[PDB]
């Protein structure tokens, strides 16, 4: 390091941590959605009820 | 004419140094000025000394 590689090194380790961060996001956020579309597919119109 | 005698060397390498400025100059348009801080004193002062 003549300092020109410690950006890229913490680039590489801030790109991963925030593919591991968007990707918990990611997570959470497609539990929202199987949740909400296994409770539309569980849920009969008002018009029905 | 020819004498023999202990000539002095560097024992050493010479550096070149990338400034922290430096980095940034060749991660924005991927060149480098040599002596920058001491082309800046010289901006802040009048310009070529």
């Amino acid at each position: 390091d003549t300092l020109l590689d410690k950006l890229l090194n913490a680039d590489a380790v801030n790109t991963v941590l925030r593919a591991v961060k968007n990707t918990a996001d990611a997570m959470e956020r497609g539990l929202i959605d199987t949740f909400l579309r296994v409770l539309l597919r569980h849920a009969p119109p008002c018009f029905v009820l | 004419s020819i004498r023999r005698t202990g000539v002095k060397t560097p024992a050493s390498y010479g550096k070149f140094v990338l400034s922290k400025e430096n980095a940034v100059t060749a991660i924005a348009h991927h060149a480098i000025m040599a002596d920058f801080s001491q082309h800046a004193d010289r901006i802040q002062q009048s310009s070529q000394k």
